[PDB]
């Protein structure tokens, strides 16, 4: 049982960084949008 | 300081061990055992060394005094030495006269220590004993009886597979 | 950029300069963190996302490079002035080769600036003697012409 | 090299200079301001679209993996 | 990392405080005390209790193996005696103030074979790199502010490999080459 | 099961007992500079003079990035116990931490040796955070409102995707109206640290800097008119104009561009100044002159003159 | 008696997880009272005496020994705190002094205008008894040389506030040409306290500030110039336009319109 919970852990945290890489790369194109936001 | 140790040995058979592994591991506290794989050997100038190599943790020598209860108990002082000790040594005078490799799984307690192996012979390993052996190694300084006696409720918690005492 | 091409791009860095070793972990999420080894000198750990370096933490050969386990440890400063600086001269200087459009040339233009720093301790500077001032030898190169003038000399 | 930019320097003043003068009596560079502005937010909403679908998408996934344990 | 061990000889005792001086001039604060301690055996061998290295023993021999062992190798020294001439004519110990200055960790004092205080020491170990004798250059200039006229030219403890790590064992080969000229003179 | 999730929460709650007291012990056993204060369930603390942390057992506002942190790093606190690290990997040695004994036989140093063994604790290792998690807020904020606020020059903020607790990294890249191809100009890499912010300039200048929000927001506006005299250089290089007289710190800054009749301009974060010389000189005032933004409308006058 | 039982259990149980040391309980049957030691390091003893009442000798119905201890802490502490403003009060009648509610606080403000960086934070421990001061610079070692002299008597704290004010505008010059080229340092080797920068660019040339406290807690400095006559003069008419014309900044447009002018006065005196 130790082993198995383990892989769910492992499995859990290869999800979940994946989910912060991609708002990474999300995160980066739109931060650059409200900086361009022209006179606002 | 110095500290003289309290151990106790005894074998156990290839078909009891599966059977040891799982008393001692559920017995104490520890996660996840390791297969300790070292490579030791003896010195004499009399004062007779070991040192142990175990495969990228430095060369640890130890010295045991002759034996001065229940138990076993010689003076001894373990130093950690970095590598190229063996060369040291033998600028010493000191000479080898065998070498040994031990090979097995160690699983501790609160204070003493607990370690399955068997003696490989080195020409290329073959094994000497069939049996492997186990010893409760316990390092405290300024030993007192009150160490040795916890010892005595945990052997014999340990006394149906395999009974051990000190010789 | 995708994760294959980051590792080809840095492999063939390693070939350029013989002195240089590049180690790809990348214990993170497709951000190589490489680690590169001067010769004996000198130590640094980068990370970088997709193939833009952001940041460069050098750590001299005499400190230890991971904690605890094959955790790279990026954070951890030099506990030394000398390299500390550099800290700063290669986080401030990783920005001036950064060309917006293409990616290959701003790793490559970093690593020309730290292949040049293997002669540290051994190159006096063009306007003052090899030690300076304060307790950190030249720990500046210029950016085209590869001088050794300290800090404080511009 | 030196005669490219300096003939090309002195080709773009020239519009340059049109182009304040063109600025004051019509409308057009005002025109260009309404178009500007909105294709800038036209790609504004654009961004977030593919927001919303890629966010969707992991929240989605992440209920998933939530309903398995 | 690398250091040039090196000693600098009326009025010695007053030589350290004008030595000190010097440095203080240039600006470097008191971290601490270091206390360097040689002793000596027959057979022959040193095992150097250095300071700054708290576990670390050093045994060491005049040119041959050497090993680093933690503070308990001395325990199997005293009760290994027996065997051989343990504290065999004198044991000099150095204690000295510790004046390290903006990573370079200079330190001086005044070399005592108990009680006599005969000479003085410097230490000029240079932390940031291992890669010593291909990169010797750098110490030279510190030194030359510090001590007047008399530069060690070389330490002469490196053997010049392709690639050459320090560390620091050789730095204890050192600082014997320095215990035996005082040992041999006064 | 039924039983199980009773159970859980029976778990949860011992183990949460356990955290309050080992932060309710650390609290007032040690000092850091810092008034701790125990109550009932709350014990208040002031890692900043501007903040106060409420870190209070609720039995039966919140980030749970700080909260959550505790449960993992007592974690490491038990961890350090009973671990796999504390066995030797020679078979015959005492048991100890084995960084720990391979450090005293390889002449590990005073400092490093020491530094490992003092680790802080829980109290500290969480105050520390909470001292780095809103200090990153202030100068967060501030990064964000200044944007807002300032549309002349752009400020712009690439902000890392790996920053762990005790450190953040920045990016930003004060450009003009839209021209980012012709003027490119500083752009410093901010560190947030537990203490204090950290940054990098472009020309190579390290400031260290304050920890309060203020002193963060008067670095950028001196920054800001900075890079308004960089935009007369940059313009200068590519202009039909010849450079003359920089002054790059007085912080304000004065440039001066020839053409091939010169305008020389002073601009600091409260003067904003030009002029045009011809030949004795008279004050320019954009409130009149051209559209959008500083640099175009530089740009245009430079193509009014010539 | 059973409340004395449960505030005894209570504060036994209390002593187990907080005060290990800091309280010391003595509990009385012949007299049914019991006492709390708070501050064993130094004076506050608070005691429970069968109505119901407690006497502090420098309201208990909520009956909680923990709330109680703080309360009655927290109170022995402000009058602590008053009392140092008392003394606070003696170098100047005209002070600005703040304490703060909420919890114990003596954020005293030490020159003309603050930041709440430059004010040093006094606040004492309701567990320990101790004086703690705490300002953001002052380089570690010596708060702590400080802290600890003026903490066993408050006297002590009036001629050192003295040299924080010299220490805060000696680091308040050093913040202002941070980002100028420059290398601000403190005494330095000749070949009031006075501190100076050398400049990177043009080394040869040195500005220098001395500076001292003519009213309260203002201390004013001068310029000087001392570079290892030309271009002095034309400094003591810029003193004057200065003078016609924070001050901090005012020595920042010195120093980098001095830096400008000596390179290009350098080279008039080469061409000349
Ligand atoms: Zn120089």
């Amino acid at each position: 049982r130790n082993q198995q919970l383990r892989t769910l852990q492992e499995e859990c945290d290869r999800k979940l960084i994946t989910l912060r890489d991609e708002i990474s790369i999300d995160l980066y194109e739109l931060e650059e949008e409200y900086y361009s936001s022209s006179s606002s | 300081i110095n500290m003289m140790e309290y151990l106790l040995q005894g074998s156990v058979l290839d078909h009891s061990l599966e059977s040891l592994i799982h008393r001692l591991r559920g017995l104490c506290d520890n996660m996840e055992p390791e297969t300790f794989l070292d490579h030791e050997m003896v010195f004499l100038l009399p004062f007779v060394l070991r040192a142990r190599r175990s495969m990228g943790a430095p060369w640890h020598l130890r010295y045991l005094g002759q034996p001065e209860r229940h138990a076993l108990v010689r003076n001894c002082v373990d130093i950690a030495t970095s590598e190229n000790l063996t060369d040291f040594l033998m600028e010493m005078g000191f000479r080898m006269d065998h070498e040994f490799v031990a090979k097995g799984h160690l699983f501790r307690k609160g204070i003493m220590k607990i370690m399955v192996y068997k003696i490989f012979r080195i020409l290329s390993t073959e094994a000497l004993s069939l049996s492997y052996l186990v010893e409760l190694s316990v390092v405290a300084p300024a030993g007192q009886d009150m160490v040795s006696d916890d010892m005595k409720n945990f052997a014999e918690q340990l006394k149906p597979l395999v009974h051990l005492e000190k010789i | 950029l995708p994760p294959q091409y980051v590792d080809d791009v840095i492999s063939r860095i390693d070939r350029m300069f013989p002195e240089m070793s590049i180690h790809l972990s990348r214990p993170n999420g497709t951000s190589a963190m490489l680690l590169v080894t001067l010769g004996k000198v000198l130590k640094v750990i980068v990370v970088m996302r997709s193939l833009f370096i952001d940041r460069t933490i050098v750590k001299g050969y005499n400190e230890n490079v991971y904690t605890e386990d094959g955790k790279l440890d990026i954070w951890s400063k030099s506990n030394y002035q000398v390299f500390q600086k550099v800290t700063d001269h290669a986080t401030t200087a990783l920005l001036h080769y950064q060309l917006p459009q293409m990616p290959d040339v701003v790793v490559r233009s970093f690593m020309t600036w730290l292949r040049s720093y293997i002669k540290l301790f051994q190159a006096p500077c063009q306007r003052c003697g090899k030690f300076l001032q304060d307790g950190l030898p030249p720990t500046w190169r210029d950016f085209r012409t590869l001088e050794a003038f300290h800090d404080t000399c511009r | 090299q030196k005669f490219l930019d300096i003939a090309r320097q002195t080709e773009c003043f020239f519009l340059q200079k049109r182009l304040q003068l063109s600025v004051q009596k019509p409308e057009q560079v005002i025109k260009e301001d309404v178009s500007e502005l909105r294709n800038e937010l036209q790609r504004k909403d654009a961004l977030v679209q593919k927001h919303l679908t890629k966010l969707r998408h992991w929240q989605q996934v992440l209920e998933d993996i939530n309903v398995q344990h | 990392g690398v250091t040039c061990v090196s000693q600098m000889p009326k009025s010695v005792q007053q030589t350290v405080e004008l030595l000190t001086r010097k440095l203080e001039m240039l600006g470097a604060e008191k971290q601490g005390t270091f206390c360097v301690d040689c002793e000596t055996y027959h057979t022959l061998m040193y095992v150097m209790h250095n300071s700054e290295y708290p576990l670390s023993c050093f045994a060491l021999f005049e040119n041959g193996p050497c090993l680093i062992a933690d503070t308990n190798f001395d325990v199997l020294m005293v009760k290994l005696k027996g065997f051989f001439q343990s504290a065999k004519a004198s044991k000099i110990e150095t204690r000295g103030t510790r004046y390290q200055y903006c990573d370079f960790l200079v330190k001086v004092g005044t070399v005592t074979m108990g009680p006599s205080a005969r000479g003085i020491s410097v230490e000029v170990e240079y932390g940031p790199c291992v890669v010593a004798s291909d990169c010797w250059s750098l110490l030279l200039e510190f030194l030359q502010s510090f001590l007047g006229s008399h530069t060690p030219g070389a330490p002469a403890v490196f053997g010049n490999r392709h690639d050459a790590v320090y560390g620091p064992a050789d730095t204890m080969v050192q600082y014997m080459e320095l215990f035996n000229k005082i040992r041999k003179q006064q | 099961p039924h039983w199980q999730t009773k159970l859980e929460a029976a778990q949860n709650v011992l183990l949460c007992k356990e955290i309050f007291a080992q932060l309710s012990r650390e609290a007032v056993q040690i000092k850091s500079q810092v008034p701790h204060i125990v109550v009932k369930n709350q014990i208040i603390s002031q890692p900043f003079p501007s903040l106060q942390l409420s870190i209070s057992l609720c039995h039966s506002d919140h980030l749970y990035v700080l909260e959550h942190n505790l449960h993992l790093l007592i974690r490491e606190f038990h961890k350090q116990t009973l671990s796999s690290i504390m066995m030797p990997h020679p078979a015959s040695a005492p048991f100890g931490h084995k960084r720990m004994r391979l450090s005293g036989p390889q002449a590990f140093d005073k400092n490093e040796i020491n530094s490992l063994q003092s680790s802080e604790g829980l109290l500290e290792k969480i105050i520390k955070q909470a001292k780095h998690i809103f200090l990153r807020s202030r100068a967060a904020a501030t990064i964000d409102s200044l944007a807002s606020r300032i549309e002349d020059p752009q400020i712009q903020a690439h902000w890392s995707n790996i920053n762990d607790v005790y450190e953040s990294s920045v990016k930003v890249l004060i450009t003009s109206q839209g021209y980012e191809q012709i003027c490119k100009s500083i752009q410093l890499q901010l560190n947030i640290g537990v203490e204090q912010i950290r940054v990098v300039h472009r020309d190579g200048r390290v400031i260290t800097l304050s920890y309060q929000e203020q002193e963060l927001q008067d670095f950028l506006l001196s920054q800001m008119s900075q890079h308004q005299v960089h935009a007369v250089q940059q313009l200068a290089k590519v202009m039909g104009w010849q450079v003359l007289s920089f002054s790059n710190h007085v912080n304000a800054s004065a440039i001066t561009v020839a053409s091939p009749y010169a305008i020389s301009v002073r601009n600091g974060p409260e003067s904003g100044s030009k002029i045009m010389v011809q030949f004795p000189f008279k004050e320019v005032q954009w409130n009149k002159m051209e559209g959008r933004n500083f640099v175009y409308k530089m740009e245009l006058l430079m193509s009014a003159l010539s | 008696s059973l409340q004395l039982e449960v505030l005894h259990s209570q504060t036994l149980m209390l002593i187990r997880e907080r005060w290990g040391d800091l309280v010391q309980v003595e509990r009385y049957h012949a007299g049914k009272c019991l006492s709390l030691s708070v501050w064993n390091q130094q004076v506050h003893k608070v005691t429970i005496k069968i109505p119901l009442q407690i006497f502090h000798d420098p309201k208990i119905d909520h009956l909680s020994i923990e709330k109680l201890l703080i309360d009655s802490v927290h109170a022995r502490a402000h009058q602590k705190l008053q009392e140092l403003k008392a003394i606070l009060r003696g170098f100047n009648a005209n002070e600005n002094s703040s304490i703060e509610t909420a919890l114990p606080a003596l954020v005293v403000p030490i020159l003309e205008p603050c930041g709440n960086s430059e004010c040093l934070h006094i606040f004492v421990d309701l567990h320990s008894g101790m004086f703690q001061l705490m300002l953001y610079g002052l380089d570690q070692a010596t708060l702590d040389d400080m802290e600890k002299s003026v903490n066993d008597d408050m006297k002590r704290i009036i001629p050192w506030i003295q040299q924080l004010k010299f220490w805060l505008g000696q680091q308040r010059c050093k913040q202002s040409i941070k980002h100028l080229p420059t290398i601000s340092s403190e005494t330095l080797q000749l070949s009031k306290n006075k501190l100076f920068i050398k400049l990177t660019r043009l080394p040869q040339y040195y500005i220098v500030v001395e500076m001292l406290e003519v009213p309260n807690k203002p201390t004013q400095l001068s310029y000087k110039y001392y570079f290892m006559s030309p271009a002095m003069a034309l400094l003591l008419q810029q003193f004057k336009e200065n003078i016609q014309d924070a001050f901090n900044k005012v020595l920042a447009h010195f120093v980098a319109m001095c830096d400008t002018n000596m390179p290009f006065v350098g080279l008039r005196l080469e061409l000349s």
